[PDB]
């Protein structure tokens, strides 16, 4: 395919530049190299077409070059919200386009955060049902790297725990989630549950109780 | 304003084939000079062009999928459909449908579909259980709804059918030892507005046609 | 026992006809319907079909003549092999024109194939040369 | 610009020629040699494919007139196209016999096919034949 | 495809039946049914054909028949050497071939034996490599279920053990493996090996030594 | 005497296309009646009938493999290949290809070939190492063979190039927790003829070309 690298990173209002290497019956055939942004769950939005040509609403700090077989991306002015993935296509003969890997764009020079974290106790609903979910939300930190602990009472909870990786919001800060399955009497034995999310050394707590 | 829309089934099971329906809106597909191509992204990687019709009808594949991959059309529909066989693992994707403006003098791609994510695998389709997250009882509280055992992905849930968007987060899907996914969406409003306006979240899961309206109360 | 030297002489015609054909470069079939399997046996039933598919392919033979002009001593052949075969079937036992409607039919296909094969790779090559043509 | 008009046109005569055929139911190609890519690229070399190849297909639609003889008054326009947008490359620059044995030769290949259709049902058709005779 | 009984088991001397269902497309067109026998690691073997006729050299206690959609394969006195895989196969218009899943005969009635065993030190070859492998070989032991057990002096083996599952020699009686990888160090540091095979409630034992 | 010779590669990785070729012995390809086709059997599994070519050369199909079986023969080599596309761990098996004395009057099949292991699998082709097991030093002793470290299946040990069969039992391979398989292969001589002849174990693993021969010496 499309040579691209993986990462390209820099702080806001500086420039980045992302190439997309070609072969011969690619890019070097009629230079019909375009280019795409895509945010998370959405599809890809076509930024440039024909090496330099802007879509409408474009702006000009996107800007669309090429050389040999070689096309570069060049993103001025960044700013936090242009994180996201940025692929390149080409023609390839015949009547055949390709895409390149990808780029991940990162807009690095964020203030770390500590998470907010919202516990919720099992629904009502969910215990007629015989079960119960704690339900832990985690949200608003940076960097994306936290160790979720669940307590029952004060005791460690061994089993029944899943936890999601952590992932960027579209505030490019991160959000998780952990889950804690227990019975219905579980639920109830216990003085309170607690989770526990540990961020860059320190600790945010929510507490729930039946 | 021409619109795309995908169609298909969420799930597939190994060796079956995989058929999707892209219903093309604002335009025809028959119009000069346009061509319509299916575009595959596997979850976490990159975009694969696939193949694409022209307005005479025409296909034109990629050499790797040539083998497996047909797509035809029903210009009295307005729709193109895909068609991939002796599907595996490595055809779990999302897919897209996209419009060439024109085909003579170019291969890029400016108006393109939503999207429609399809699992490969011999499990079967679960549908979801939704629970509500009650609200806590400066200024603002949290409610939300608790999709339960579901698979495969995804499950899209909304409020109020779509009016409440600002404040509303939609959290990644843990993914179960069981197999199963479960996810949590979370609106924060004013605490104030909890006796006087109502919060009903909706849940669509289309790989079971599952639809569940979920009034949220204190 | 007799039958089987009989049709393998026409299978034998029919694969020196086709070894003829390599050189140089709806029909008839068997359904459960027709009886001429053990479940849902009907000999009354299958022997017509038997004696019928053979008369339409007697025909086919006989519009492709002009295909195998070159080895006409095995064509006549296995026409006479297969009219020896629908005798001895029909005496065993108690259109055409739709049949040349079909082969017509057959090669219009064929030449309109050949015709979009051509003029597609037309407006496949004018692509090309207006792309080239839009960088000069 | 003034090509982009001249071979869209004949697409479009192209795209109607191939509709009223529809309706009814080793040509040129670009390489990277020819020069007509930015890699390699050699407008004289390119030129001359781009006229070659037109003029090679104009032979091709002359050969194809019987093919759309209903339709006679585009058939003559898409070939007429074709020549003035030879005409226009040749002044922007400084056989057929083979073309018609490459075509009969096709159309063997396309007759060959259905001998081979009918003949291998015929085949076919025997071996149902002898196998339910077989019973009987 | 042809539904073919899992299992059939006799002793000798008694007749055993398998059965193959069929559809109307397959067995019901033409009544070309046939059988085949495999033993392991070898190709099938024709038995019969066309139902009835049996192939040259196939005994007559072999015997085909057959019923509606349904053929039977009768193997009358039974022997030990009869144990293998039977596949029946029928024509399917027009031109297709289908094989049934299989039938394994098991020839039962003989008796229990105790495993004899094989204890292999490292050769000098494969110490010269830095490498130490035990062989233990274990065979000709019914029924088919043994218990591995490998001892350093007289301490468990924690690590590096590997073992089969039983198999069915060609004797129709079991056979298995078992290697316990070490290091040439380790090899030397003991005072010997022994590998444990438990059978039945009973331990046959060997024992190497450097 | 009719033999039929199965080759072809041991290992083949995923979404590539199988090739196996069938070499036909004491008997023309092209006489009347004869049918070849091709049956493979997945491990512990049945037999499976994917296709067959007549003496004409024409070639039938089962309908689940149709889509990516092909079926050719080389007349001249009196050869006929198998090619499957995009194949799956659903098709490591044993491939044989046998004869139909009469495609006319009935689908059985007579003669096979020794079958063909064909693993797919994206790992890489370990070559084996051969190392001897000593005899000790009633009236008999055991030696052998131990093959160690190879990847896919099988490995083909004799002894003396065929000559002693008896006494020999080579035992199923081990599957390690690496991946890779080793068995061993043991004869039972007397121990009087330790000193008196030779024994030598012949290893050959197909899928690496590599041929070992190993002197078993007290």
């Amino acid at each position: 395919v499309l040579t691209q690298p993986p990462l390209v990173s820099g702080t806001p209002g500086q420039t980045v530049t992302i190439s997309c290497a070609g072969a011969n019956n690619d890019i070097g055939t009629y230079a019909y190299v375009s280019w795409y942004q895509q945010l998370p769950g959405t599809a890809p939005k076509l930024l440039i077409y024909k090496v330099t040509t802007r879509a409408s609403g474009i702006p000009s700090r996107f800007s669309g070059s090429k050389s040999g077989n070689t096309a570069s991306l060049t993103i001025s002015g960044l700013q936090s919200e242009d994180e996201a993935d940025y692929y390149c296509a080409s023609y390839r003969n015949f009547n055949n386009a390709v895409f390149g890997r990808g780029t991940h764009l990162t807009v690095l020079g964020q203030p770390k955060a500590a998470p907010s974290v919202t516990l919720f106790p099992p629904s009502s609903e969910e215990l007629q049902a015989n079960k119960a979910t704690l339900v832990c939300l985690i949200s608003d930190f940076y960097p994306g790297a936290v160790t979720v602990a669940w307590k029952a009472d004060s005791s460690p909870v061994k089993a029944g725990v899943e936890t999601t990786t952590p992932s960027k919001q579209s505030n490019n800060k991160y959000a998780a989630s952990s889950y804690l399955s227990l019975t219905p009497e579980q639920w109830k034995s216990h003085r309170s549950y607690s989770c526990q999310v540990t961020h860059e050394g320190s600790t945010v707590e929510k507490t729930v109780a039946p | 304003e021409v619109q795309l829309q995908e169609s298909g089934p969420g799930l597939v099971k190994p060796s079956q084939t995989l058929s999707l329906t892209c219903t093309v809106s604002g335009g025809s597909i028959t119009t000069r000079y346009y061509a319509w191509s299916w575009i595959r992204q596997p979850p976490g990687k990159g975009l694969e062009w696939m193949g694409v019709i022209d307005y005479d009808g025409d296909t034109y594949y990629s050499p790797s999928l040539k083998s497996r991959t047909s797509i035809s059309w029903d210009t009295s529909k307005n729709q193109f459909s895909l068609q991939l066989s002796s599907v595996t693992p490595e055809d779990t994707a999302v897919y897209y449908c996209a419009r060439d403006p024109d085909v003579v003098t170019g291969f890029h791609y400016d108006y393109w579909g939503q999207g429609t994510q399809v699992t490969v695998s011999s499990a079967s389709t679960k549908g979801p259980s939704v629970f509500p997250l009650a609200p806590s009882s400066g200024g603002t509280a949290a409610l939300g709804c608790l999709v339960k055992d579901y698979f495969p992905e995804p499950v899209t849930v909304s409020w109020n059918s779509g009016a409440l968007t600002s404040g509303v987060h939609t959290f990644p899907a843990v993914l179960q030892s069981s197999g199963l996914y479960s996810l949590s969406s979370v609106v924060t409003v004013p605490s104030s507005s909890l006796g006087t306006q109502t919060y009903i979240c909706n849940v669509n899961h289309k790989p079971s046609n599952t639809k569940v309206d979920k009034k949220v109360e204190p | 026992e007799r039958i089987d030297k009989q049709i393998r002489y026409i299978l034998d015609g029919i694969s020196a006809l086709r070894k003829e054909t390599c050189n140089k470069s709806n029909l008839p079939k068997m359904a459960e319907k027709d009886g001429c399997f053990q479940s849902g046996f009907n000999e009354e039933t299958c022997l017509v079909k038997i004696i019928t598919g053979l008369l339409e392919f007697e025909v086919y033979l006989e519009y492709l003549q002009n295909r195998f002009e070159s080895s006409e001593e095995q064509a006549r052949a296995v026409q006479m092999s297969t009219k020896v075969l629908i005798q001895f079937l029909q005496k065993k036992a108690k259109t055409n024109a739709s049949l040349l409607t079909k082969l017509q039919a057959q090669n219009q296909w064929l030449q309109d194939m050949t015709t979009h094969l051509i003029l597609r790779s037309f407006k496949e090559f004018l692509q090309s040369s207006l792309r080239a043509l839009r960088q000069m």
